[PDB]
């Protein structure tokens, strides 16, 4: 037949093309957390030498 | 998790409807075998009467 | 028929379960990085507070 075809090869379509932004999505969600971690942890010791600094 | 449960039980069912599918598949299939076969006797049966018939109008 | 229309009901949830995925990944995503971005602006505060007290 012709249908069958054509739907089930759009709806995997959708399915893989949802499935890598998800990924695309979720890694750049870890990269951001890893360097959010890299402020938090520099922001902390830029208090501590500012705090110095003000003593 | 709820999704892998929801996943193997989505999957049992298709496994469960393509085996009814292919089931009731052959099940038709079989009936169409006998429809095949019923035609091929019906087609003999139209031979059959044709000569009957046709020896009938001859005398 | 019968096995077709169940296998594009599976091929569906999979459609489903696939971009609300994608989706909550990417608002997981903005969710992030709006965090990261405000941490490294506090971060520059403290740089400019910290030159305020230097001098």
């Amino acid at each position: 037949m012709d249908a069958i075809k054509k739907k089930m090869q759009m709806l995997k379509l959708d399915k893989e093309n949802a499935l890598d932004r998800a990924e695309q999505a979720e890694a750049d969600k870890k990269a951001a957390e890893d360097r959010s971690k890299q402020l938090e942890d520099e922001l902390v010791s830029l208090q501590k030498k500012l705090k110095g600094t003000e003593d | 998790d709820f999704d892998d449960i929801h996943r193997k039980r989505m999957e049992k069912d298709l496994n469960e409807l393509q085996a009814l599918i292919e089931a009731h598949f052959e099940n038709r299939k079989k009936e169409e075998e006998e429809l095949v076969s019923l035609k091929d006797r019906i087609e003999r049966r139209r031979a059959e009467r044709a000569e009957q018939q046709r020896i009938r109008n001859e005398r």
